[PDB]
């Protein structure tokens, strides 16, 4: 009987060494589709900064950036952080955001918006404008790379859907 | 064809803080603030928390951090709106895996593979759509199996104090609680490291990390975090359960403590408040967490709660366990006169109930005799009570013939009947065929609540 | 620097301090008091200054150190006495001049003058040091000697340049390390705020016993080496006094004693006589005083300076835990802790939830007692230690039903309380064996199995005997005892017993003042042998009465048996006590 | 008993090569929609939306 | 010399406000005030002449609430006029003191001078180093069996007493105070009333002038007619003295604070005028902490001869111990000395109950060189036998004098000849330390050798 009471405390050892490895394995894979989908994102980032580097195609792009997170402030005037790459195309264009801003808002154009002097970092924003409130304490970070982290961020099940198919296990919904 | 989209909102910064009044952060120049809407506190050190709007002024928007407010400025503190409630990344991966209380994984894991986001709050399930609990779960105790029957779909907390081992009882019954295997999703509110690391050593021998999942808020961590845990547990809960047709076995421990956050924000919230401080709306909190747990119309799929409520002073008047035991299906009572006298589980069967117990203990479900025993065991235990308290006041030899026989049975009810040990797994039937041999002590014509049937069957 | 705009009590709204953190560090008024930020209300910042408020004027500049609360870890801190927000108060004592503790003094929380000897760790030039890694160690004194400096949490790099062997002062430089280009310039000490928990590699289940030294709680409800304990009971209980035992002839490696809301005449009491008793670990006689600091932080002092004693005693124990070292702290106020927090709660205006009590009461006392436990320290070596907090719950009034001690009795693994009853009557340790529990019972087996293999056995029927003459006594009292059985007089006799001579000890008497492990084991199985023998003798059909005359003898032996100086040695009172059952076995079979 | 229970604790190469399937269907999955998925996420990035607050 | 005379010399002139912005309860709230301090004393002048004295409790931006001490009964917002001194309260402290009879507030009812001040004390004080604290451990010879042998009052222990209404609380404190003394070889005694009867201020001063002690008492009588808001102060001005005449005097002092009861009721008072936490009982939540601000004043200091002893006079309301005052009061005093309204209704004087008594200096300043080497181990035994006696007589009432066993009787027999023979003495009776051991080994002598298992053997074999 005691050699029965011993074998019964090695053999739930067992159990635990099985179930230790199992899980390892188990977030072995998981951290592998983590791996996988980082590349996905990894690679978005190469061409969104490649797409910022195409002067023509990124005069509409920085169209929208602006006129869409200046309508989210709703605030006569506003300051715009960005590269010092586009600071130029930026006051090329400040006449076509404030039409377009008085356009879309039922309010007045924009009565006075100005380029701030501190630019964004360039190995971190690859492009877009983070603008912000006339006293520089509402901002929006409509960089793209902050659009691409909120991306990433709040449309996983699609790309799950895209990538990995269906959900087997699941039947509702 | 499932629809998900992609799309992109911006979201504001708002560096504007007003208050940071314990854990509660006021901001000034909000836009259009949204109720209960998730918002990340960006600390001057770097650091990130996750905030809850609870109120929302003309311009102000009051917001609860959830990893606390130590640290938080108001120069170079900016809150961003995510516009958003918060909802937490499910999937069926998540069995295996061990959470934080604010859904961050601990396992030194990757962030969970989204399947969908679902909000924590959920709705009401409808009260048409809901299916009443009749498959009884055979929990090993002998105390619970007999006497006060658990369903699938049942809300049967443990009503402990503290000291009593409520931990190990309800880690009994998710070692052994198959039907006469169950998913778990574990909820740790506040409990501290040792009784952590006990149920996960006890999922872990027993095989159970193959199919659990764990959101351990430890005492360590924040306290307001207390109330986030349980929403997230219950909604991983309802995923599965629902949306994947498990059957999951939601344990919920120290609904106190979750109840002790809420007090906290209430009383920094400076609200009206109800009995010893604790809000108003309590009960509507408990209910909210409480009433996610049932069987489903179409779905094949349940979630049975056993939130493991603590007694502060036990005593069941208390706001706590009586706000409790009046939403949920019953109580299991675990009693300090019992575990002073040594018996486990010392499941106080009196004052413990079940509301299921009168569907899920009939015939064919188990035994035709279940419902009859159940109710003279009760009534022999009552009556044994008495006869122990009249044995104390009065003179022993004052004592009748019944009297003696009901000490006997109360000495054998308490000391071989509910004394169980630990992985002893007593069947449905055999609780039951036990309870017979402490019942034929008795003579038949003394047992009044057996039905004479039963008796002549049984007896 | 701010400004003064209302000082009501120990809280200080400071108006003009937009940029304040909370619970940051600040200096209110001109003499540079100590406080935290508990709220921001705009350019407000309400403050719990650590000193007397009398005479802050309306505009007195407040000062924003940046840092929270931090608690100066290093050496030196062992044998010294801290004031709460570790002001050491010897050298406030020898700066000042005066018996009184000034306002404001701003004395170095360590020693800066005293050089230590320092010698370097495995660590050299080049290598990746981590986080509270050892690279090296200072001799601090005879008994804690090898004093390892643990490099600051979350500081990391490569080791650019490492002191060499020799003296150094705690200011000079010990260490460089370069992380990410930018040199860091390391001391002998490092802050550490002590809001947040030293960080550790990973707890650990405590299994070692924590050997009190008294009879009571050493065998009935014993507590391990990291597992937090509740000693509640109203006063003359002999919290205090089970508390320095502990401190005095613990084997723990060092002791923080933290005194909230005790007497000055206490701690006065632990520094008259820490050094003169002495230990014989280390090999060497050495004093008590070497391996235990103080933070004394009485009741007359501010009220707000409780908490910030509290949380500077755990931190200093969470650093002697990271050296490796089996440190146990003792708070002895933890509902002094309690009611200084309801003071300041309702000098602010926060809702008095239960009794007053601020509403978060639980939650700190949580965190507070979840810093203990057994862990394995946070970087290379490989070392463990263990933290364990025996903190006496004072309940107002008496009671037990008090918010702190329900708090503190859900939060704690040990509850050793103590009833009044036996507080007068001189029946110290005055513990109530009927609601005190241990629940690390069931994990010192290993140690019980290892050691003493009785022992668990022997305690179990111990305890099982003192129920059963609860009982006897319960319904003896309202009903005689004309009608009771011979086995329940032998348990009424031999559990009156029992109090009498094993549970009670004197801890101020040179035989009971410490009853080690083997002597309350041996002590133990004397006393069931005794109840065995009585029980057996009676149903072999003597009577109880002519067996209690004729074992007179056997009985005195047995209750004078804690008169054993356990100095003699464990070889010379277990000799004794063998011969004690010997004679006593015979003398009740010659009886009988 | 304690020769059969080391064996049992050593067993992990079996485990790690059954994973080892899982994570060449993961490569070849990715490999295979990461053209798409970046494609369709660069879209979504690239294409806003100027949507004012309805309130 | 003393370089504290030249601050002295210094005019320094201060405010007249004559802005109240509102009266209300016990609070009077100042307007426009320039930069006030938190507890400088202010100098309200009413209407109608009279000066009332308070001090300033929340001071706000421009704003000061000031709480008086002789109520704000007559408080006028167009006239009343506020003097701030710009310095909290401050006691005139002088040698000349003792022999002095002073008010609540510190004015000398004496009908003589005013006193010739040494130096302005605040009366808050400052708390004393816990470094720079000396353990008392030198023994008092109270006289009182009870208080020598079983409650021994170290030179600078806090031992309080408690006692209900009807007790003879004042007769055992002035026996105390005219037969304390060292047992290996006077006291300057400081008296504080605070809300006590003109009797019990009478008795106190005349007994004190009976026993010649009234040439070292400087007594601070705060009768029940004088206001109740400087029963807080009343404590601070008499431990402020005590703190001069012992620490910078080298004087050994008796501080007796009678009526503590009385003065937490003003406490609660105060706090129930505010809108401050209730505590227990509708005391303050911080009552632990003013009343350790009284009490922790006791205690001798390193390197000062001086010692101040205190044994404050409470009245339990039902005479429980459950009560916050006495609660409290047992919590952060050295011991308690507990006066037993079942020993009074039996005839004992004093009629001290010694189980709920205390002591806790008697641990050191009783042993084998300061007293006799068998002190301790005699009291431990007599609290024993003592509370076993105690059950037997609870026994014998329930079931019969019969059924108790010959342990039972002999407790009972004991317990007869110790309340009757030991606890029991004459009101002008003292006996010295070694008598009461002497009386206390006679009542152990009534019990056999063997059943003594709180003595040490070589104790018992040497003393019995
Ligand atoms: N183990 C013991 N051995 C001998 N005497 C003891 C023991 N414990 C307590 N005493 C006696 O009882 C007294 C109780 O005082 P103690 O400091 O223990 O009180 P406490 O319960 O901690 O009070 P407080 O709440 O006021 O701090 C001691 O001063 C001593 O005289
Ligand atoms: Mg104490």
């Amino acid at each position: 009987g005691n050699f029965k009471s011993k074998l019964k405390k090695a053999m739930l050892s067992q159990q635990i060494t099985k179930s230790t490895i199992a899980n390892k394995m188990r977030l072995k894979v998981l951290s592998a589709r983590e791996q996988s989908l980082d590349g996905i994102f990894e690679e978005t980032k190469e061409k969104l900064s490649g797409i910022a580097n195409n002067r023509d195609e990124y005069k509409p792009i920085l169209q929208s950036l602006i006129v869409e997170a200046l309508l989210k402030l709703l605030e006569p005037k506003a300051i715009v952080k960005a590269l010092e790459r586009d600071v130029d195309l930026i006051e090329s264009m400040k006449d076509d955001i404030m039409r377009e801003y008085g356009e879309k808002a039922q309010r007045a154009p924009l009565e006075e918006i100005v380029i701030s002097n501190d630019y964004l970092n360039k190995d971190l924003v690859s492009g877009g404008v983070v603008v912000s409130n006339a006293s520089d304490k509402i901002e929006i970070n409509n960089t793209l790379e902050e659009r691409l982290k909120l991306l990433s961020e709040e449309a996983l099940p699609a790309i799950r859907l895209e990538l990995y198919g269906p959900s087997k296990t699941r039947k509702f919904f | 064809a499932v629809e998900q989209g992609f799309n992109v909102k911006p979201r504001l910064n708002y560096n504007t803080v007003s208050g940071v009044n314990g854990p509660l952060v006021i901001l000034e120049k909000v836009k259009f603030p949204r109720y209960n809407e998730i918002v990340n506190l960006t600390l001057p050190d770097g650091t990130v928390r996750q905030g809850q709007v609870l109120e929302i002024r003309g311009d102000r928007a009051i917001v609860q951090v959830f990893e606390g407010t130590s640290g938080i400025d108001v120069k170079k503190t900016t809150v961003e709106f995510t516009g958003e409630s918060l909802r937490i990344p499910v999937s069926e991966d998540m069995l295996g895996r061990i959470f934080d209380g604010s859904g961050r994984p601990i396992d030194n894991g990757p962030k969970v593979f989204a399947e969908d986001y679902l909000d924590i709050n959920g709705s009401p399930i409808n009260p048409y759509a809901r299916i009443y609990p009749e498959e009884m779960i055979s929990t090993g105790v002998s105390a619970i199996d007999t006497m006060n029957s658990i369903a699938r779909g049942q809300k049967i907390p443990i009503f402990s104090a503290s000291g009593l081992p409520h931990n190990e009882i309800a880690a009994q019954i998710c070692r052994q609680a198959g039907l006469v295997n169950f998913s778990i999703v574990f909820a740790a509110m506040g409990v501290n490291l040792e009784t952590a690391r006990f149920f996960k050593q006890d999922f872990e021998e027993n095989g159970s990390l193959e199919r659990t999942s764990l959101f351990l808020n430890l005492a360590n961590d924040p306290t307001i975090e207390r109330i986030i845990t349980p929403r997230l547990a219950l909604t991983t809960a309802e995923y599965l359960a629902y949306q994947t047709e498990r059957h999951v076995l939601t344990i919920l421990t120290d609904m106190s403590s979750y109840a002790d956050a809420l007090r906290e924000v209430s009383a920094a919230r400076e609200e009206v408040p109800g009995r010893r401080g604790y809000p108003g709306y309590m009960y509507t909190d408990l209910s909210t967490i409480y009433e996610r747990a049932g069987r489903v119309e179409g779905r094949n799929g349940s979630i049975t709660q056993i939130p493991i409520l603590t007694m502060p002073n036990d005593d069941i008047t208390h706001p706590i366990p009586d706000l409790t035991g009046y939403i949920t299906e019953g109580q299991i009572f675990v009693d300090r006169q019992l575990h002073n006298k040594g018996i486990y589980p010392p499941i106080n069967v009196l004052p413990s109930l079940s509301r299921l117990m009168k569907s899920a203990i009939g015939e064919g479900m188990t035994r035709k005799d279940h419902g009859d025993v159940s109710n003279q065991l009760y009534a022999k235990y009552a009556i044994g009570k008495d006869a122990a308290a009249m044995k104390a006041v009065v003179g022993e030899e004052a004592l009748s013939i019944e009297d003696k026989l009901s000490l006997e049975f109360l000495e054998k009810f308490e000391k071989t009947f509910i004394t169980q040990g630990a992985y002893e797994d007593r069947t449905v039937f055999e609780s039951l065929d036990q309870a017979w041999s402490l019942l034929r002590i008795y003579p038949k014509e003394m047992l009044n609540r057996i039905s004479p049937k039963i008796l002549d069957e049984f007896y | 620097y701010g400004a003064i705009y209302s000082v009501s009590g120990p809280v200080v709204i400071a108006e003009n301090m937009i940029g304040c953190a909370m619970y940051e560090l600040v200096k209110v008024g001109h003499d540079n008091l100590v406080g935290e930020v508990i709220r921001i209300d705009g350019d407000k910042a309400t403050i719990q200054v650590y000193e007397e408020t009398a005479g802050l004027t309306v505009g007195d500049p407040v000062l924003r150190t940046g840092k929270p609360l931090s608690v100066e870890l290093g050496p030196g801190l062992m044998e010294t006495i801290y004031d709460g927000i570790q002001r050491p108060l010897k050298a406030i004592k020898e700066e000042s001049q005066s018996i009184y503790i000034p306002r404001g003094i701003d004395t170095p929380a360590l020693d800066r003058t005293i050089k230590w000897q320092f010698t370097p760790g495995k660590f050299q030039v080049g290598d990746h040091i981590s986080g509270g890694d050892i690279y090296g160690s200072v001799f601090e004194n005879s008994l804690i000697s090898s004093h390892k400096i643990l490099l600051p949490p979350r500081s990391r790099g490569t080791i650019t340049w490492i002191a060499p062997a020799g003296e150094y002062t705690l200011d000079e430089k010990i260490l460089e390390v370069e992380f990410d280009g930018k040199k860091s310039d390391f001391t002998l000490y490092h802050t550490w705020p002590v809001r947040v928990p030293r960080p550790v590699t990973e707890k650990l289940s405590a299994d070692y016993p924590l050997l009190t030294g008294q009879r009571v709680l050493d065998a009935l409800f014993p507590c391990v080496q990291g597992g937090t304990t509740c000693i509640p009971g109203a006063f003359g209980c002999g919290k205090t006094v089970i508390s320095q035992s502990l401190s005095k002839y613990s084997n723990s490696d060092a002791i923080i004693y933290v005194g909230c809301g005790e007497r000055g005449n206490e701690m006065a009491e632990v520094l008259m006589e820490f050094p003169e008793l002495y230990t014989e670990m280390s090999g060497t006689k050495e004093p008590i005083m070497k391996r235990t600091t103080l933070v004394a932080n009485t009741s007359n002092m501010p009220v707000a300076a409780r908490e910030a004693s509290i949380y500077t005693g755990i931190t200093l124990a969470e650093y002697f835990r990271d050296q490796g070292k089996n440190v146990s702290m003792i708070a002895d106020s933890s509902s002094r802790w309690a009611e200084a927090l309801r003071e300041i709660s309702g000098r602010l205006g926060e809702m008095p939830a239960d009794q007053g009590f601020p509403a978060y009461l639980g939650a700190k006392l949580a965190s507070f007692y979840e810093r203990a436990g057994k862990a394995v320290a946070l970087g290379s070596p490989d070392r463990t230690g263990s933290v364990s907090i025996v903190a006496a719950v004072s309940p107002a009034g008496g009671d037990f039903s008090d918010p702190v001690t329900t708090a503190t009795l859900g939060i704690t693994q040990v509850f050793w309380g103590l009833d009044k009853k036996l507080a007068q009557r001189k029946h110290f340790p005055s513990i109530n064996t009927s609601v005190s529990y241990s629940k690390y019972t069931n994990v010192l087996n290993k140690f019980y199995d290892s050691n003493y293999p009785e022992f668990p056995v022997l305690r179990d029927r111990m305890k099982e005997i003192l129920s059963n003459a609860e009982e006897l006594e319960q319904v003896v009292q309202l009903v005689g005892k004309s009608a009771l059985s011979d086995s329940d007089k032998i348990t009424l006799d031999v559990a009156t017993l029992i109090k009498e001579d094993f549970l009670q000890q004197n801890g101020y008497s040179t035989y009971d003042a410490f009853c080690p492990i083997w002597k309350t084991f041996d002590m133990m199985r004397a006393f069931i042998s005794y109840h065995d023998e009585a029980q057996k003798a009676v149903a072999n059909g003597a009577n109880w009465s002519k067996l209690a005359d004729s074992t007179g003898d056997v009985k005195h032996a047995v209750s004078s048996s804690k008169f054993f100086e356990p100095s003699r040695g464990e070889k010379e009172v277990h000799g004794e006590f063998e011969k004690l059952l010997s004679t006593m076995q015979e003398r009740f079979a010659e009886s009988t | 008993e304690q020769k059969n229970a080391g064996g049992v604790g050593e067993l992990e190469k079996k485990a790690e090569a059954g994973v080892q399937g899982e994570l060449a269907e993961i490569k070849k999955i990715a490999e295979k929609k990461k053209d798409d998925v970046v494609k369709i996420l660069i879209e979504t990035v690239i294409k806003p939306s100027a949507e004012v607050h309805i309130n």
